[PDB]
């Protein structure tokens, strides 16, 4: 069972850069790698099988390079259609692995998150559950940290996050993150907030507030 | 030195066959013969132990077990005839090792080839790489691929479910001058 | 003996397969090509593919891409044609035809050519003809028997065990709608040999190994 | 054009099975082996399975051995795959995927890659009944541009479509990819950042579409 | 592909004459892989030229190939008997080897007309409950022939089948077999059973008939 890393697992460049990404395989498999592209809501495209062979209609700024462990994917001038997540497939036995894969993100400035945090609505209580929301809104890079405390408590386990894919405007991300309570639980304490701790913000930012008011 | 001519990470195909020149260093064929990973170890002229020549050469291959009979002196096929031939007064030994676990792919290898037409023998030790069109009628051909008209080389195809007569072997073969 | 001995008749039914062999002889398989040719019942030669005995590559025509697949095999000297999802449409002689060739050069062209096989596809049942009389009407008169309702192909008809050949016809049969061969065979005679010459055609069917004598009266 | 179209996927109680055809056009079927490839959500594809050109060989990830069986009919020009025994993990979108037969001296060379990819098809292996969400407003703040938007909770299964305005509010939104909780339902979270000064003069209302319960929830977003 | 096409269809001429067959290719072809073969009723093709112009081995010399690109001939100097089959043209050069629909080379002879003959289904046959009613064409040039059933004045469709024989070797005639098929019960209900023979040798249709019984 052939196992397949890939380094780095992130990469932001530049329309025009060097893009190198390599995969390293458990044991030897002579030439038999292939190459993936993938972008969010398609099917894998293949663009390069045998280590070196570019599949037909791929621009030739693509290469592929390596032998035995190590193999590596080279794009030689960044264009915009070339920003996706690329896999790494070796072919020598079943079953067929993949590589963990390596997203070529934008490179852009520092942005901080705008945060907002939202109460649990009037109607949603009466049905018995409390949800609290806190928005992080257009930020790079895409790392943040969101920490939900409850009258300074700090809470681990009650909570899901989701980040939206890198925009096509600003390359920014938003996040969303949603704490949830029993209408018990929610109705025993009073400060709610989410501190988010971002590259942009040189210290922890914190959303607020105080249940009712 | 035989440690990266043995474990070598890729052998070359038997038309393009390696060679390796190897004069005056360190050497005990003694846990080569002692090695039951070595399917075979047959020597020519001496017999299989510490005695001196002037040089040796290492050629390195890959062939199928059904055809490691072929390399030695006086034999007749595929390999010997349009691969690799060795003279009758051949001094030296050939030694070989199934290597199905490093050169075989399911689906099939495509980097070892033979040559399957040719139409006079080799010499002892010629290495033929020609990808001429092989013309095997009257008709010449013009580069193109037809009737009596075929490319030289052939495809191994190594599967590790062949049977292992059919599997790759990886050869090496020392000559002493 | 430079030949190429092909495999005997097939009976199959239909969506199934039939695997025809090829041997060769007398050259050097080992060099030359194979191709294979079929032809329905009076119809012309459809080219279905060659293969290339060294190297095993194929070119198939485009109508056989789907159900035919040809191998060989150098220890045996042998060359096969698969034919997978068999129809009444197959229902044809297939021929396979080689250069002879020696060690290092080949013929240039297919000089050398199979036997042939042919191969039914339907779904009737193996059975034995009957054979009735057409007797002569009430200088010279015809006579004949008609071997009718057999399967598969084909029967030989002879006239007074060989001894009566002249003015003799058998005629090819046809494929009923039922599955089964109807065949006539029909002979002229003077008419005043009648009354003292006893007609008999021999009707031979092996696959149902049924051998029919059936005399001919004039009523 | 080459093309590969799955279809047959859907919502399937654990233990229950499915079965996924794929069909081809644009390339000689027969000459080609083909796989089956699935991908969670969020993570990497997987490949599951293989079938040989004429059926005769075929190889499977051994998650799936003994339950699913992979099978194809040349006649006409489909591949199958047979999901018995279906397990949560099971959940994702599978793909049909021709065979990269590399060719070296006229000879073919198979299992070398996928070249032809399908859309996918979607299976979701779950014990929940179907359900459409509860929409509720997530208002905007007095004096804390502005964000709001809508928390569509507690659906099954995927997917939900939500507009702004009835289409007409695209800036600013952010519909954000949905949870899975841990009761089996799905949660998602539509925003849109706004002028402060539009918050009492501009309704914003978010249209939550869920085809598989036959419902459509519009809520009206005000302050409080 | 390449489409082969052949001609003439039928090649009528007599022993001793000099045949002239035509082989044409969709686009220019190699005249070094293009064949000529013969077929005789069954049995195999068999080779007579390649290369466009050079005879097979063993070949009589009288057969002789020529042509380029896309017409290609096949001259034979003086026909014999053992001549009078079926000629093919492959080409071999880009596959696929397409074929030629083929050349009937046969005697031409004189018109001949066919000696007719019905034979009423016999009584051991009705025991079986069907009805076969034979009608023989014998020995008539040239192939073409016209057969109709008639039951009571009624003619005949969709219930009869031909069978035509090969050229004879001795006369160069050929001879036709038509068989009415019904069931034991149409047959009795009808009296007269005839087939009327249209032919070339004939100046006016011939009918043979029989009275179901008499
Ligand atoms: C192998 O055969 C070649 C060619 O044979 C030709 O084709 C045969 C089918 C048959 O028709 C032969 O009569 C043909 O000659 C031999 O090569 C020929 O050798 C002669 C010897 O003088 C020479 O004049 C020709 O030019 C050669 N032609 C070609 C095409 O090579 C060859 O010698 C045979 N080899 C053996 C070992 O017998
Ligand atoms: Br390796
Ligand atoms: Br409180
Ligand atoms: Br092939
Ligand atoms: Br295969
Ligand atoms: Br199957
Ligand atoms: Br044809």
């Amino acid at each position: 069972d052939i196992q397949l890393t890939q380094s780095p697992s992130s990469v932001s460049a530049s329309v025009g850069d060097r893009v190198t990404i390599t995969c390293r395989a458990s044991q030897g498999i002579s030439s038999w790698l292939a190459w993936y592209q993938q972008k969010p809501g398609k099917a894998p495209k293949l663009l390069i099988y045998a280590v070196s062979s570019l599949q037909s209609g791929v621009p030739s700024r693509f290469s592929g390079s390596g032998s035995g462990t190590d193999f590596t994917l080279t794009i030689s001038s960044l264009q915009p259609e070339d920003f996706a997540t690329y896999y790494c497939q070796q072919a020598k036995s079943f079953p067929f692995t993949f590589g963990p894969g390596t997203k070529v993100e934008i490179k852009r400035t520092v942005a901080a998150p705008s945060v907002f945090i939202f109460p649990p609505s009037d109607e949603q209580l009466k049905s018995g559950t409390a949800s609290v929301v806190c928005l992080l809104n257009n930020f790079y890079p895409r790392e943040a940290k969101v920490q939900w405390k409850v009258d300074n408590a700090l809470q681990s386990g009650n909570s899901q996050e989701s980040v939206t894919e890198q925009d096509s405007k600003d390359s920014t991300y938003s996040l969303s993150s949603t704490l949830t309570l029993s209408k018990a639980d929610y109705e025993k304490h009073k400060v709610y907030a989410c501190e988010v701790t971002h590259q942009g913000l040189s210290s922890p930012v914190t959303k607020s507030f105080n249940r009712g008011e | 030195p035989f440690g990266e001519v043995f474990n070598a990470t890729r052998f070359a195909s038997v038309y393009a066959w390696n060679r390796k020149r190897i004069s005056n260093c360190v050497a005990d064929y003694s846990v080569l013969y002692n090695s039951a990973s070595f399917s075979t170890f047959k020597c020519y002229g001496v017999s299989p132990n510490d005695l001196c020549f002037t040089n040796v050469y290492a050629d390195s291959f890959v062939i199928r077990g059904d055809e490691v009979r072929q390399i030695a002196p006086g034999q007749t096929g595929k390999i010997a005839d349009y691969n690799y031939k060795l003279p009758d007064d051949f001094t030296g030994c050939v030694i070989a090792w199934n290597s199905n676990n490093l050169d075989s792919k399911v689906g099939g290898n495509y980097n070892y080839l033979y040559r399957l037409f040719r139409k006079s023998n080799l010499k002892p030790f010629e290495r033929d790489i020609s990808t001429e069109i092989y013309q095997a009628g009257s008709t010449p051909c013009n580069g193109v691929e037809g009737f009596n008209c075929y490319f030289p080389l052939q495809s191994y195809g190594f599967q590790p479910t062949n049977g292992v007569g059919y599997q790759p072997y990886r050869v090496v073969v020392l000559s002493f001058e | 003996q430079v030949q190429l001995v092909q495999s005997g008749p097939e009976v199959k039914k239909p969506g199934t397969s039939v695997k025809v062999s090829c041997k060769a002889s007398g050259f050097t398989f080992t060099t030359s090509a194979v191709q294979w040719v079929r032809q329905a019942r009076g119809q012309r030669l459809e080219w279905i593919g060659w293969i290339v005995v060294g190297s095993g590559n194929t070119n198939y025509a485009q109508k056989f891409q789907e159900r035919v697949t040809i191998t060989r095999d150098m220890s045996t000297t042998t060359a096969y044609m698969e034919l997978s999802s068999l129809r009444s449409e197959d229902t044809a002689v297939y021929f396979c035809a080689a250069p002879h060739c020696n060690s290092t050069s080949c013929y240039d062209a297919f000089d050398i050519w199979g036997q042939g096989t042919m191969v039914t596809v339907s779904s009737a049942s193996t059975k034995g003809p009957s054979v009735f009389p057409l007797a002569p009407s009430s200088g010279t008169a015809a006579l004949g028997c008609l071997v009718k309702d057999y399967f598969p192909e084909p029967v030989t008809v002879s006239w007074n065990s060989g001894a009566l050949t002249s003015g003799v016809h058998t005629f090819p049969a046809v494929l009923q709608s039922s599955g089964l061969y109807s065949l006539s065979s029909v002979v002229t005679v003077p008419s005043s040999s009648l009354g003292t010459q006893t007609y008999i055609c021999n009707v031979n069917h092996k696959p149902s190994n049924t051998k029919v004598d059936k005399k001919v009266e004039p009523k | 054009q080459v093309q590969l179209v799955e279809s047959g996927g859907g919502v399937v109680q654990p233990g229950r099975s499915l079965r996924l055809s794929c069909a081809a056009s644009g390339f000689t079927f027969n000459n080609y082996p083909l796989h089956w490839v699935r991908q969670a959500p969020g993570k990497g594809p997987e490949w599951v399975a293989v079938i040989s050109q004429d059926g005769g060989n075929k190889y499977y990830v051994d998650s799936v051995k003994g339950r699913f069986t992979i099978s194809r009919d040349n006649s006409k020009n489909t591949l199958y795959l047979q999901m018995n025994n279906l397990r949560a993990e099971d959940t994702a979108l599978y793909y049909c995927a021709r065979d990269v037969v590399v060719v070296v001296a006229a000879r073919n060379h198979y299992y070398n890659g996928m070249d032809v990819w399908g859309q996918g098809t979607t299976v979701t292996v779950s014990s929940a009944s179907t359900k459409g969400p509860s929409v509720f407003p997530l208002a905007p703040s007095s004096k804390s541009t502005a964000a709001l938007g809508c928390l569509v909770k507690d659906y099954f299964p995927e997917p939900v479509t939500v507009s702004w305005n009835s289409g007409a509010l695209t800036s600013g939104v952010h519909t954000f990819p949905a949870v899975l909780q841990s009761s089996g339902l799905y949660s998602l979270s539509s925003v849109v950042t706004v002028p402060s000064s539009s918050l009492g003069t501009q309704t914003y209302i978010c249209n939550v579409n869920h085809k598989p319960s036959n419902t459509k929830v519009d809520k009206k977003v005000e302050p409080k």
